[PDB]
């Protein structure tokens, strides 16, 4: 004698993206950080 | 290691992105990615158990237990940010043996790891000396035998553990001189060119697979393996600066064994196919479409390399003042593998070094002759003396409070006679 419909919701999904590009890494690989306090990188000469 | 357990205790929060890209940082620390974290090396081989009822060696591999498609992504964080030097010497050295030949070199490092204090929770690798193995080399590249140097390599590491030492890199160099009298070098590796050549990856992956990293946190007890890779290319302008690189461990730890081989182009490798020996997956990544962008590309035939390597920075330490330096006697010697050049030599190099310099004289400059690495891998090699005669040798020698360790050393009967077979031999 009794009667219900149902309650709704459940189920949704989501989307990614996706990060910077091939050629910032590409940037990123070629150059420098810093001298932490203080050093030196490189004085040399080859070949005579 | 007892760096590892030194950084634990210390907290910086140190995994800040907004910190780090004000200071020009490109990825963080090891430690303080362990913090955010559960340690897990990813697996990219076959499983043989499967927790289903398909037979694991033939085919059935479900999707539960396959190994996806890499997005080939780089790596998020750093072993270690800033390898250290000791001396321009030893560097003016191993570029010396290219100043008399020509051709290219190569050599393994040797050093230890302390604190870094610039970036959070950082490891910085103190180099201490250069050793050189035996070795064939072209004027393109070189690649020696395998199997004998690696046999040479295991009681020369049971030579170095006595001083505090540990095989912590490698180095290998490539020059290309342009015409040597208007120019040091050409500018082979470049933004344009290739960064690292593909052929030089599997011998660079390959060593950090042989030498674990001790991690409590990890469940096989490894993880992350911590060796550096140098090299000797030359900056853009001028000059022949360095430069110094690590792969990731999320791949090479894995894929250099099995699906890794060399290409023709050197900014580009091969890709294997196990015809059923195990699974490859696909490989994804990115370029850039001449009127948009492209989205994913390329299945099978291309994958790049420079988005596998992490950048590292050199640095040499300042002239005023230093904390220790523990190598200085003249950073002149002959090597151990110079065949090719003329430094390769017998007795005769010790009367014309040292002979005990003038022989009843001192000991403060005798102290500033004898603490050489590639001296004392010499006269240990001999075995002549003793071994508890050489344990008073190491902290004679590498060791502050050096004087009554000395007089005590020369005192005994086993320097006597290396002065006495010296005086006779030529």
């Amino acid at each position: 004698q009794i009667f219900v419909k149902t309650l709704t919701g459940k189920t949704i999904t989501l989307e990614v993206e996706s990060s910077d590009t091939i050629d910032n890494v590409k940037s990123k690989i070629q150059d420098k950080e810093g001298i932490p306090p203080d050093q030196q990188r490189l004085i040399f000469a080859g070949k005579q | 290691l007892a760096v590892d357990e030194e950084l634990e205790k210390e907290d910086g929060p140190p995994w800040d992105k907004e910190y780090h890209e004000k200071n020009k940082i490109k990825h963080i620390s090891f430690h303080s990615y362990l913090k955010k974290l559960p340690l897990s090396e990813p697996d990219f081989r076959i499983n043989k158990r499967c927790h289903n009822g398909h037979e694991p060696w033939p085919r059935g591999i479900c999707s539960k237990c396959q190994p996806s498609a890499i997005t080939l992504q780089q790596q998020e964080f750093r072993m270690v940010d800033h390898v250290e030097f000791q001396k321009s010497e030893i560097i003016n050295e191993f570029i010396q043996a290219w100043r008399y030949t020509g051709m290219q070199r190569f050599g393994y490092m040797y050093g230890s790891y302390s604190k870094y204090d610039n970036t959070p929770l950082g490891i910085k690798a103190v180099v201490e000396a250069i050793y050189e193995p035996p070795q064939h080399d072209e004027q393109d590249g070189l690649t020696m035998d395998v199997e004998q140097v690696k046999n040479e390599m295991l009681q020369i590491d049971r030579q170095a553990q006595e001083m505090g030492l540990s095989r912590i890199g490698l180095i290998f160099t490539d020059l290309s001189d342009a015409g040597a009298g208007d120019g040091s070098v050409f500018c082979k590796r470049h933004k344009d060119s290739f960064f690292l050549s593909s052929l030089e990856v599997i011998m660079a992956a390959r060593h950090q697979t042989r030498h674990p990293n001790v991690s409590k946190y990890s469940e096989q007890g490894f993880f992350s393996s911590k060796f550096v890779t140098c090299v000797i290319s030359g900056n853009l302008e001028g000059e022949i600066d360095i430069s110094s690189y690590q792969v990731s461990t999320e791949a090479e730890a894995l894929v250099t064994a099995d699906m890794i081989s060399g290409s023709t182009f050197p900014s580009m490798a091969y890709i294997n196919d196990t015809t059923d020996e195990r699974y490859v997956p696909e490989i994804f990544y990115m370029k850039s479409n001449e009127y948009g962008i492209t989205v994913k590309e390329n299945a099978k035939p291309a994958f790049p390399v420079d988005y596998l390597l992490v950048t590292l920075t050199h640095g040499f330490p300042n002239t005023d003042t230093e904390t220790n330096s523990k190598f200085v006697s003249s950073t002149g010697f002959p090597w151990s593998n110079r065949q090719a050049m003329g430094q390769s030599q017998d007795y005769q190099e010790l009367k014309k070094y040292l002979f005990n310099v003038a022989s009843s004289g001192d000991f403060n400059l005798l102290h500033e002759k004898i603490s050489n690495f590639h001296l004392l891998l010499y006269i240990n090699s001999l075995q002549i003396l003793s071994p508890d005669e050489w344990k008073l040798l190491i902290e004679s020698a590498v060791k502050n409070e050096w004087e009554e360790s000395l007089l005590k050393l020369v005192s005994s009967a086993g320097w006597q006679t290396l002065v006495m077979i010296l005086q006779e031999s030529g």
